[PDB]
RNA sequence: AAACUCCAGUUGACACAAAAUAGACUACGAAAGUGGCUUUAACAUAUCUGAACACACAAUAGCUAAGACCCAAACUGGGAUUAGAUACCCCACUAUGCUUAGCCCUAAACCUCAACAGUUAAAUCAACAAAACUGCUCGCCAGAACACUACGAGCCACAGCUUAAAACUCAAAGGACCUGGCGGUGCUUCAUAUCCCUCUAGAGGAGCCUGUUCUGUAAUCGAUAAACCCCGAUCAACCUCACCACCUCUUGCUCAGCCUAUAUACCGCCAUCUUCAGCAAACCCUGAUGAAGGCUACAAAGUAAGCGCAAGUACCCACGUAAAGACGUUAGGUCAAGGUGUAGCCCAUGAGGUGGCAAGAAAUGGGCUACAUUUUCUACCCCAGAAAACUACGAUAGCCCUUAUGAAACUUAAGGGUCGAAGGUGGAUUUAGC
RNA sequence: UUUAAGAACGUGUUUAUUU
């Protein structure tokens, strides 16, 4: 709850996703029939924590493996990474640690995003003439 | 339990009209009347022999119209006159509506000594107000 | 109920 | 499936079953690479590899669950409980745990070579790995300390007579 | 489900219907308002049924059919908020914003009025909402009312409450009329059970009492309903200072007493302060006694007394 | 009951609201301003505000009704109250100078008295323990004693051993000796505190 | 209650009995077992396993012999409880518990987990319990019961211990769990006319009215713990009427009929918990993919249509009273409202006519009127006068007469006359009411 | 640590145009 403002502020800034808050039951398993049966779900996760308020695994980490979406993760000292596709082992506590990881997950976001109109623009140019 | 006039619940895939779907307790609240004379009101005569006909109208036109009925009957009386207001289905052909309407019109007319006319209303199929 | 005794 | 009446257990059951799919490797697609032997809970399923045209000589429900996986010969043995639940997860159990040729080459570095008795002593490299060969070899055992079973000794030997074995029954 | 395009068409089918029915019942199109569709409807459709909701009704699809959440993901089907995979994009945004307010503050540095409701609150937020939720949204604007919150944020506030009609409690007083000769009075009306009695009380009066032409103390042999009609004029303290004209009929002895007592009072109230009215109402003397008798049930001997009930 | 629960009972002081606001305390201002905005029961019929108004007499008026009918409980009320006023006025003419001076006359101040005599300290309460019971003294609250006293002086009139004698002379008559410390009333009282007093190792059976 | 009352209390003298605290320690011994102090002697084996052919030990209880005796105590006696109490509760006292010398050799002797060595990785792993395994060796077990039994043999053992079968019989027994129910089951919070205490009027006593049960009669049926008993009946002199006796008709008022059997075949309409708030489709997840289960808001897998509750509506409102009240429970009520499945009758189990029974030795439910003085009579509809214990209070009962209804009335009702009974506020118990 | 408090017959309750 301490890191929910800041997470929430980026993912808008990059134009991506945030679930911060308490997770639902089957919000991944049975996503059709909570938002609708043409609905399109995420093609990549990413745990900036992997525990939850009583020091366990995030539901989510479980329900990804199930519906086949890579996960990324902060897997601290305390953490189970057997089912995170990429970890990373780092601090997941302090705030001047988080701050970093929300700026290069931030950056790494926007630098494709940019990088792909400029790709699009040259075939699009060099595709007409 | 009460059972009067109320259809049971069921899974969900039981469809019902608007009237089978209130009970009694709601026949002036959410529903009206499906008959309408002066019999029973203070002071009035012959509610009895009004009952009668009604009950033998609703089953000469069951059986009349056999299986085209989509909801329950609704029987008019101004004066002399008599309005027998139905909702039918589309499967028989208008060539044998016409004759039944004829038919009943006038049979009717000779029984009970009085003008009787019958207004057809037809829907492609029964209307649900809901599944229980 | 237990039998009725004569 | 779990439901009060029988056709609503028949659909929770099915179509909640192809997203539960497992992938089975076969041998030449009519067999499994090697025998297996495991314990699910109390029941034991001791599966053997042959050749082709052997048929299935195994549990019915295990005939059932080969035809739909694509396995044509086997011969499979159930001992402890027969329990179609623990059988059923015990026998996709081992199916994906099986070691395939190519697999057991990558391992150790070594060219996997077939013998057969029909073909002579022609070697038949069946699988080789695809990175560095090793130049030194295996180094042969003259004892293996290789736990057996006395089912299968005691039938080598001529011993295990059985009036129910070796019967004649129908195509499977 | 009613899509954009069916709501369309009803608004379409309600226009063109709203000028069919002027043109029946003689109006302009132009300035027929709801309230004379209402009107005209009642009319041509009567229906006595005691649930309005059952009754024919002629409306906007804007007030008939239930608002519905917009289509939340486009074609190529990335939703359009950030915060949808929680199913509460609209309650989370709402309450990332208050959050983030609450932060400005440390950086830099009623009677009416009534917090909204749950019902209320999900048709602003369209969204389905539990009861914890609604007291966590609640603490956190109570919070931000405590800090100095600027202008901007006050209008913010002022969203979510929702202004309250509060009623008073204070009598009306009756018009003091004059009769041919003269002299002031003033006239109400008080109803005890069955009985109902009209009170004529004069301003100026040596205390006397009349009943439907006869004295007080003749109509009322019994002491009882003296004291009643005693009580009013004691409270305040005018004893044989007025003169009351009164007719009660219905009812019975003592039901007549205190519908005679009830309409003196109200009367009485033009001839006295303002601060004595409220002592009045304070006693129990301006209020109608709502206890009636009640109704005996089938399968019992009384309103509430049972049979004699046998266990074997 | 036909009030909801936001109306109040009334208040039929009369010299309440008299009060001046100079000798109103902060919490009694504070109540007054709030009754204005509470909806108010409509006064019963039984109290007024008149000078003569007795609570400790309406309320054994109407311990003696029978059937609803007031007009004649009410009746007997005053009656007694008449004849005890009798009695004294015989008693005080044909009394010596200084005897005079100690002879009651106001029949209220006799009715009040004498059931102040009748209302008994400690009662008895029977506790279930070891499948027996036993009559336990337990102090009794102040509405309790003075609805005893009400029944004992009502119950003894009502009783069987007087032939022929009514109602207004019989209760006159217990008053007095009650007023007196005398009577089979006060005989009552003094044989439930004999009964608790034999039962005092028994008070430990109680728990509250 | 019995017992004691050469009893009790203070103080002093005073053990062959038993060993507070320390001990929240976890040590010694092969096990049994060992917890007051001191002293003497003293706690096997330089690999392990190893005797049910032997040897030495082995709690408590118990046998033999001789002693001691505070207290406890089987047995027994007395007191009490109880339908009985050979028990649980109280008192007294004995074997016995102690010492010495011998025997007896059993235990849930169970930490139900063998000894030595070693491992924590892999399939960890049925469940529960105290995590899962390797090597080596000895001992032991092979469905339940018959059976800690019979026979045989051995023993200081003689109603004993050890070892230990069979015939007949059964298709289960057994171990561990899920759910629910129940508990003279714990904790906590509560019941609001409701459980206790506490308020008011009643029932149970008398007479009458009325129902039912028994008995009786040639002479209906049905309801008949709560959830029957002025109930089907907002209704039986004939009719109603389905009963009884007698007589009569046969394609029959009906393109027949049946109040004939089955409410344990049903629809229909209901009782009951309900003076409840839960039922549950369709998906997801957990338990190794078992019966099943699914919550913590500073949130940990639940999302949920629909039904009900609620909300609305009716009566005089916002209150209250009605109405409403699901899924299911009691094979609850009704085949005699009507309808109807199965079965049965068709010169009769159908139809019609005449007449007639519906009573009381007895017990009981409900209600009415009373036993009086807050009463009785008259006037009045609340400022009165009289009455007031064998001519009072008190029958709606009996008897007689008259009238009303009807074709028909000792019979139904009303009124009058006559009559003046029980009854003196009611046992255990028990109902309703904010 | 806190009175007493017995009993309840035998079977049966789940599948594919006039003319
Ligand atoms: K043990
Ligand atoms: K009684
Ligand atoms: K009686
Ligand atoms: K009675
Ligand atoms: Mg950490
Ligand atoms: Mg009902
Ligand atoms: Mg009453
Ligand atoms: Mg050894
Ligand atoms: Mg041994
Ligand atoms: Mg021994
Ligand atoms: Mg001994
Ligand atoms: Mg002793
Ligand atoms: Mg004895
Ligand atoms: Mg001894
Ligand atoms: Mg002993
Ligand atoms: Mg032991
Ligand atoms: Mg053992
Ligand atoms: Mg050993
Ligand atoms: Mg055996
Ligand atoms: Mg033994
Ligand atoms: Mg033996
Ligand atoms: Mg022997
Ligand atoms: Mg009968
Ligand atoms: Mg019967
Ligand atoms: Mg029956
Ligand atoms: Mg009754
Ligand atoms: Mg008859
Ligand atoms: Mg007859
Ligand atoms: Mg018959
Ligand atoms: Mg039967
Ligand atoms: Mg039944
Ligand atoms: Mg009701
Ligand atoms: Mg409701
Ligand atoms: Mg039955
Ligand atoms: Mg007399
Ligand atoms: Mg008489
Ligand atoms: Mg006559
Ligand atoms: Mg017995
Ligand atoms: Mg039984």
């Amino acid at each position: 709850r301490q890191f929910s403002y800041l997470i929430e502020n980026m993912a808008r800034d990059c134009g991506e996703y945030a679930h911060t808050r308490y997770f639902r039951g089957g919000m991944l398993t049975n996503a059709r029939l909570l938002f609708g049966p043409t609905v399109r779900l995420p093609d990549l996760i990413i745990f900036l924590h992997t525990l939850n308020n009583i020091f366990e695994p995030h539901v989510a980490v479980r329900d990804a493996a199930k519906m086949n979406i890579p996960t990324v993760g902060i897997v601290d000292t305390n953490c189970n990474p057997c089912l995170i596709t990429y970890p990373v082992p780092g601090n997941d506590d302090s705030p001047l640690a988080v701050h970093l990881y929300c700026r290069l997950f931030q950056t790494a976001i926007t630098r494709a995003k940019e990088k792909r109109q400029q790709v699009e623009a040259l075939y699009r140019l060099q595709g007409q003439k | 339990k009460n059972r009067a006039a109320r259809v049971r619940v069921s899974k969900g895939d039981k469809p019902v009209t608007y009237e089978e779907a209130h009970a009694p307790h709601y026949i002036a609240h959410r529903k009206g009347w499906l008959s309408l004379h002066t019999g029973n009101l203070d002071g009035e005569d012959h509610a009895a022999e009004r009952t009668v006909e009604d009950v033998f109208l609703r089953k000469f036109m069951w059986g009349t119209f056999p299986g085209c009925l989509a909801d329950q009957l609704v029987l008019k009386r101004r004066g002399n006159q008599l309005e027998i207001c139905a909702v039918v289905l589309r499967q028989l052909s208008p060539h044998k509506y016409y004759f039944l309407v004829g038919y009943s019109e006038t049979l009717l007319s000779y029984f009970y000594k009085c003008p009787v006319r019958l207004h057809l209303q037809t829907v492609p199929s029964k209307v649900v107000y809901k599944y229980l | 109920s237990e039998p009725l005794r004569k | 499936g779990k439901a009060t009446d029988r056709m609503d257990a028949f659909r929770k059951a099915k179509n909640r079953a192809v997203h539960h799919l497992h992938y089975i490797e076969r041998y030449e697609d009519h067999t499994i690479f090697h025998d297996i032997s495991l314990r699910f809970k109390r029941t034991h399923i001791k599966m053997k590899k042959q050749p082709k045209g052997y048929g299935l000589r195994c549990h019915r429900a295990i005939i059932t669950i080969c035809r739909l996986i694509g396995i044509k010969d086997m011969y499979a043995k159930v001992s402890g409980s027969i329990n179609m639940l623990s059988l059923t997860q015990g026998l996709f159990r081992g199916l994906s745990r099986q070691e395939t040729h190519q697999q057991l080459a990558d391992k150790k570095g070594l060219h996997v070579v077939e013998i057969r008795e029909e073909c002579g002593p022609l070697p038949i490299v069946v699988a080789s790995p695809r990175g560095p060969l090793r130049k030194d070899p295996e180094p042969e055992d003259e004892v293996p300390d290789v736990k057996l079973d006395w089912e299968d000794v005691k039938t080598a030997q001529g011993m295990k007579r059985s009036v129910w074995s070796n019967l004649k029954r129908a195509a499977t | 489900t009613y899509t954009e395009d069916f709501i369309k068409k009803q608004i379409e089918e309600f226009n063109i219907g709203k000028r069919h029915l002027a043109n029946m019942m003689g109006e302009d199109p132009e300035t027929f308002t709801q309230e004379d569709i209402d009107r005209a409807i009642a009319y041509l459709f009567p229906s006595g049924l005691f649930e309005k909701r059952a009754r024919p009704v002629m409306k906007h699809p804007e007030q008939i059919f239930p608002r519905q959440r917009a289509i939340q993901w486009g074609e190529d089907g990335r939703p359009f908020h950030y915060l949808f995979y929680t199913g509460k994009q609209s309650y989370y945004s709402l309450m990332h914003d208050v959050y983030g307010m609450l932060l400005n503050l440390e950086k830099h540095q009623v009677i009416g009025s009534r917090w909204l409701i749950k019902e209320e609150l999900e048709e602003m937020l369209v969204e389905k909402l539990s009861d914890l939720d609604y007291m966590q949204f609640i603490r956190l604007l109570e919070k931000l009312l405590t800090s100095q919150c600027g202008a901007a944020e006050e209008e913010f506030v002022q969203r979510f409450r929702r202004s309250v009609t509060l009623e008073s409690k204070k009598q009306l007083i009756e018009p003091v009329q004059y009769d041919e000769q003269g002299m002031a009075f003033s006239k109400s009306e008080g109803k005890r059970k069955t009985a109902k009695a009209e009170a004529i009380v004069y301003k100026h009066g040596s205390g006397r009492i009349k009943v439907n032409g006869i004295d007080y103390q003749l109509y009322f042999p019994i002491t009882q309903d003296r004291e009643q009609l005693m009580f009013p004029f004691h409270f305040v303290d005018r004893l044989g200072k007025h003169d009351v004209t009164c007719t009660v009929s219905g009812g019975g002895r003592s039901a007549q007493a205190g519908a005679i007592r009830l309409a003196m009072a109200k009367a009485l109230c033009s001839f006295v302060t303002e601060d004595e009215v409220e002592w009045m109402r304070q006693a129990g003397l301006l209020t109608t006694d709502p206890r009636v008798r009640e109704r005996k049930k089938p399968g019992q001997e009384g309103a509430r007394r049972k049979f004699t009930w046998k266990k074997r | 009951s036909r009030y909801s629960p936001e109306f109040k009972d009334p208040l039929i002081d009369k010299e309440y609201y008299r009060k001046p606001v100079e000798e109103l305390t902060e919490e009694e201002k504070y109540v007054r301003e709030l009754k204005k905005t509470q909806l108010i029961k409509a006064a019963p019929a039984g109290k007024t505000s008149s000078v003569f108004e007795d609570p400790v007499i309406s309320k054994f008026t109407n311990m003696m009704m029978i059937g609803g009918n007031k007009v004649l409980a009410r009746s007997l009320m005053i009656q007694t109250l008449e004849a005890v006023k009798r009695k004294q006025f015989e008693k005080y003419h044909a009394a010596s100078a200084e005897e005079q001076a100690t002879i009651e006359r106001n029949p209220y101040t006799i009715f009040h008295q004498a059931l102040k005599n009748c209302e008994p300290m400690i009662g008895l309460v029977p506790i279930l323990k070891g499948g027996r019971f036993y009559q336990v003294p337990v102090p009794l609250p102040d509405r309790r004693r003075r609805f005893l006293a009400m029944k004992w002086m009502i119950t003894e009139c009502r009783d069987k051993k007087h032939q022929r004698t009514l109602m207004p002379e019989k209760l006159s008559h217990k008053l007095l000796e009650a007023f007196h410390n005398q009577g089979p009333v006060i005989k009552r009282k003094h044989d439930l505190h004999k009964m608790a007093e034999a039962n005092r190792a028994l008070a430990h059976y109680r728990w509250w």
